[PDB]
């Protein structure tokens, strides 16, 4: 038990005192059987029986939930000492684990209790078992105590530098160490590996850490962070997408936590049209009405779930490889793979980061995404198969103002094709009727309207309620859309619409900005021109003075 | 041998920054180099009782990789410690930048404030927690290590100096900038003789630049052989845009050339008073802004324009449209968009150092996870800028073209 392992020295913050919460009276039940497990642990090191000096406290209970057990509760002395450096919180992905002929898991029995505790320290763990009468059985621990918060971060500690000597003689023998447990991994024989585990053992309890025999280690398939490892292929834990007549807040989370969850090896998941349901959210008891689409998100996930899905484990002497695909409008899909069927993981990208974007912009994010995921899990980027052409991308990119970083890819040929549904002109056309748009809009009333005057001679007003000065704005863009030929130039002052078709966007959160999409798609040459607004040059003056009359 | 004793600014907590991940390739150079460093005492493993952190980031000034740490948290939380200029140096024909960070590596760190300078080697996948380390010595990016630093460097400055009164040297981080009047090939001289001088006194030293032609770009009108009705509209909006900046711009006589509703290909011919009022408007741009005045108090702004075949404008100021500093940098292309904004930002950034002494805050037009994923692969300086990420894009590229 107890180890010969160096302490950790530990503080309080500073100004902060020890904690003195006082004991709340227990069953004559719970305070035997408190008695006999202090007793038991006294006896080997664990605790130890204080004088009356010590002033502190913490609260101490007994369940059973037979095998009764101790619990204490630290919160107070938490709150009082030190930050630590963070245990790991990021758990490996089985997508990023090396296959390897043998693999082990160790259970570190009692963990937390082999480890000593910094001696100026012991004084704040003071417990007390009650007294019937009131009487008082002091102790203080020794070891790191369950729930306190020094104890993850210290055995972890402890347990790299007690694994360092055998590492050194055994660099051929892969230790992932999370939590309590060693996940031990090598290329050897059944045999060398088994007596490389139990030299493993035989030197972890020289250091008083007792591990697994092997009729009691685990064997595989291994249940382990909702995740099913077996020894050639991973995949996720059964996932329940529950059936319900009405859905609260709370229970669309889970919904989407665990469809997120299932997209990491299940392709196709689709999450965007049931998070939209979550938008202003508030209380997660409020009842939120289903869309037609998230019910339709939701019936295609459950088919999808229907049959069953591993990935494999990564060959680090393999190339790695990314394909996207389009799943819908804004939704995206990916799968990163070595061999051609025999997926690492898949995943989904579904953000449109504003309220309009296109294909291209959003791949270029999706490949974002893949990189950065990429970087975490195997420590290096993929390469892309990619259903973009060149010229198109290329385009894209160029005319882009944003800064951007597009890999090396290969063209695949997989419909649907990425590609730019419309481009602006980039010079103004020659024959083409000029439209001067302008729309206006009462900011109290919300009344308003559209206009155009063209150089033909047209002129059009259409009226409008319940708007504002940008959407008319991008009314009056539209009417012009709808009134020209194939060929229209068409100038605004609005800097607000402007800005959002000279982003060409494809989608839209607005209806009647997808209706002006429409209206560019089917045109043939589009040029939109600005003029600052009035300064009376030509055209616009009389827009402007006929939506306002 | 003895440590200058440090302290954070009152009621102020060490940093706890995020390391970013890393490819196995910089986390490999990354091993290397801290287990050399701490061969040499530089600086030693830590255990769990020390919740700072700072991130590291490994880059090549270059054959051969180098760390690069991240202080830019623990700057702002010490800078009562670290916080003259001189304005000469941007006034000189030449200055050189030299690498004097090594130096630092002489001096030990005060023994309570070593824990505030932690980092982490990350692992891959988080197979393991993560190398901890943290600075014996005092570490390069740090602004305190100048500020202890500065009596030895005065000290051997100090011969040089009387030798050549002339001469600038200014320091900022890591760096000596050393200007001159001198022909260029007597600068480069005077600039070896400084680094023997620092070589042959234990300062090892491993960029010619030259503020003489430094300049706010003038705002630049189109001359065209015929105009269209859309040529006048872009004309006029930008004139429209100047005058918020020189006051006596004036587009009467040109808007009137619009009077009417035309087709925006409609060929207009510039008339007299017309293009005396364009003539009138490029004089008045000639001449430079006024009130524009440099306040230290406040937080300097660098904003960066894409402008497309490798060019890029940028306006740095501290109050909107009172710009102290314009520009356009070029690339003379193997490059791409992110090597050309790099490249850019560091340029901006060093001659920000010169002029007034400290970099400025960055808004770049850059995806924030696309720069946080390639902003090391051409970062070749030791320090590094705030920043932020932006779109901006309406007018404001083609009025600063
Ligand atoms: C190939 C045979 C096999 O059973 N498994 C296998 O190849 N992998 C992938 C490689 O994974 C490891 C490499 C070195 C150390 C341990 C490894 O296994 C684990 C890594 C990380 C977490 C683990 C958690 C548990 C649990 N409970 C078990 C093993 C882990 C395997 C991965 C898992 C299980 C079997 C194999
Ligand atoms: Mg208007
Ligand atoms: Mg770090």
């Amino acid at each position: 038990p107890i180890s010969p392992i160096e302490t950790v020295p530990v503080k309080l913050k500073p100004g902060m005192d020890g904690p003195k919460v006082k004991q709340w009276p227990l069953t004559e039940e719970k305070i035997k059987a408190l008695v006999e497990i202090c007793t038991e642990m006294e006896k080997e090191g664990k605790i130890s029986k204080i004088g009356p000096e010590n002033p502190y406290n913490t609260p101490v209970f007994a369940i059973k939930k037979t095998k009764w057990r101790k619990l204490v509760d630290f919160r107070e002395l938490n709150k009082r000492t030190q930050d630590f450096w963070e245990v790991q919180l990021g758990i490996p992905h089985p997508a990023g684990l090396k296959k390897k002929k043998s693999v082990t898991v160790l259970d570190v029995g009692d963990a937390y209790f082999s480890v000593p505790l910094d001696e100026d320290f012991r004084k704040y763990t003071a417990f007390t078992i009650p007294s019937i009468n009131n009487p008082g059985i002091r102790y203080q621990y020794n070891v790191l105590p369950q729930g306190w918060k020094g104890s993850p971060a210290i055995f972890q500690s402890s347990m790299t530098k007690i694994l360092e000597p055998f590492a050194a003689q055994n660099p051929d023998i892969v230790i992932y160490q999370y939590m309590d447990d060693l996940y031990v991994g090598s290329d050897l024989e059944i045999g060398q590996h088994r007596t490389k585990i139990e030299e493993l053992r035989q030197h972890l309890l020289r250091w008083g850490l007792t591990t697994p025999d092997k009729k009691h280690q685990k064997e595989p398939p291994f249940l382990w962070m909702g995740y099913e490892l077996h020894p050639d292929k991973w995949t996720v834990q059964p996932i329940v997408l529950p059936e319900k007549d009405s859905w609260t807040v709370n229970d669309i989370q889970k919904l989407v936590g665990k469809l997120n969850w299932a997209s990491q090896i299940y392709p196709g998941i689709k999450v965007r049209q049931l998070s939209k349901l979550l938008r202003g959210t508030k209380a997660l008891t409020e009842v939120i009405p289903l869309t037609e689409e998230a019910e339709l998100e939701l019936a295609e996930n459950r088919e999808i779930l229907k049959e069953p899905v591993h990935g494999v484990y990564y060959d680090p002497s393999k190339d790695l490889i990314a394909e996207i695909q389009k799943q819908g409008q804004g939704q995206w899909t990916y799968q990163i793979y070595q061999e051609p069927f025999k997926n690492l993981k898949t995943g989904k990208y579904a953000r449109m980061r504003g309220a309009h974007t296109n294909d291209v912009k959003q791949l270029t994010e999706a490949v974002q995404k893949i990189t950065t995921e990429s970087i975490v899990i195997w420590g290096k980027t993929p390469k892309f198969k990619l259903p973009i052409q060149k010229e198109t991308w290329e385009t894209w990119w160029t005319e882009y103002w944003q800064a951007t970083w597009i890999p090396e890819w290969e063209f695949v040929n997989t419909p649907p094709l990425v590609k730019l549904w419309y481009q602006l002109e980039k010079e103004p056309i020659v024959g083409a009727e000029t439209f001067y748009v302008d729309g206006a809009a009462n900011r109290e009333t919300k009344l308003g309207k559209a206009g155009y005057v063209t150089n033909k001679g047209r002129q059009k007003v259409v009226p409008l309620t319940n708007t504002t000065n940008q959407k008319t704005e991008l009314q009056a863009i539209y009417l012009a859309l709808q009134d020209s030929g194939l060929e229209v130039n068409i100038v605004t002052d609005s800097q607000y619409a402007l800005g959002i078709i000279q982003a060409q966007p494809d989608k839209s959160e607005s209806e009647l900005v997808n209706q002006i999409i429409e209206q560019l798609i089917k045109k043939e040459k589009v040029y939109l021109a600005w003029v600052p607004a009035h300064k009376g040059i030509g055209g616009n003056e009389q827009v402007d003075k006929l939506v306002s009359a | 041998i003895e440590t200058v004793p440090v302290k954070l600014k009152p009621g102020m907590d060490g940093p706890k920054v995020k390391q970013w991940p890393l490819t196995e390739e910089k986390i490999k150079a990354l091993v290397e180099i801290c287990t050399e460093m701490e061969k040499e005492g530089k600086i030693s493993k830590i255990g769990p009782e020390n919740p700072y952190n700072t991130p590291v980031f490994a880059i090549k000034k270059s054959t051969k990789w180098r760390k690069l740490v991240d202080f830019r948290e623990l700057n702002k939380r010490t800078q009562d410690f670290w916080e003259p200029h001189p304005a000469g140096l941007k006034k000189k024909k030449s200055v050189t930048v030299l690498d004097v960070g090594d130096a630092y590596f002489s001096v030990p760190l005060d023994e309570d404030f070593r824990k505030y300078t932690a980092f982490t080697i990350p692992s891959i996948n988080n197979e393991t927690p993560g190398i901890r380390y943290q600075y014996n010595v005092l570490p390069q990016g740090w602004k305190g290590s100048p500020a202890i630093f500065q009596s030895s460097m005065t000290k051997i400055l100090e011969p040089f100096k009387k030798q050549n009164p002339d001469i600038v040297i200014y320091q900022y981080m890591d760096d000596l900038y050393v200007g001159s009047d001198l022909e260029i090939g007597q600068h480069r001289t005077k600039i070896e003789e400084l680094r023997q001088h620092l070589l042959r006194w234990g300062l090892t030293t491993p960029y010619e630049l030259h503020p003489d032609k430094w300049t706010v770009q003038p705002i630049v009108l189109p001359e065209k052989d015929s105009w269209t009705v859309n040529d006048i509209q872009k004309l006029v909006g930008k004139l429209n845009w100047a005058s918020q900046i020189y006051p006596g711009i004036k587009v009467r006589q040109l808007s009137k050339l619009l009077r009417g509703t035309k087709a925006l290909t409609e060929v207009i011919p510039l008339t007299e008073e017309a293009e005396l009022e364009l003539a009138e408007n490029r004089e008045i741009l000639k001449e430079p802004v006024h009130g524009v005045y440099y306040d230290p108090s406040k937080d300097l702004i660098a904003e960066i324009q894409k402008q497309g075949q490798g060019q890029w404008t940028y306006q740095i100021y501290q109050e909107p449209f009172k710009n102290l500093k314009t520009g356009k940098y070029a690339r003379m292309r193997h490059t791409n968009d992110v090597k050309q904004l790099t490249e850019a930002v560091q340029k901006i950034t060093t001659e920000s150092i010169v002029i007034w002494g400290k970099t400025p805050k960055f808004k770049l037009p850059i995806q924030k996870e696309t720069w946080e994923t390639w902003w090391t692969e051409y970062w070749q300086a030791t320090w590094i800028p705030e920043w932020e990420f932006v779109n901006t894009p309406p007018l404001v590229k083609l009025w600063y073209q």
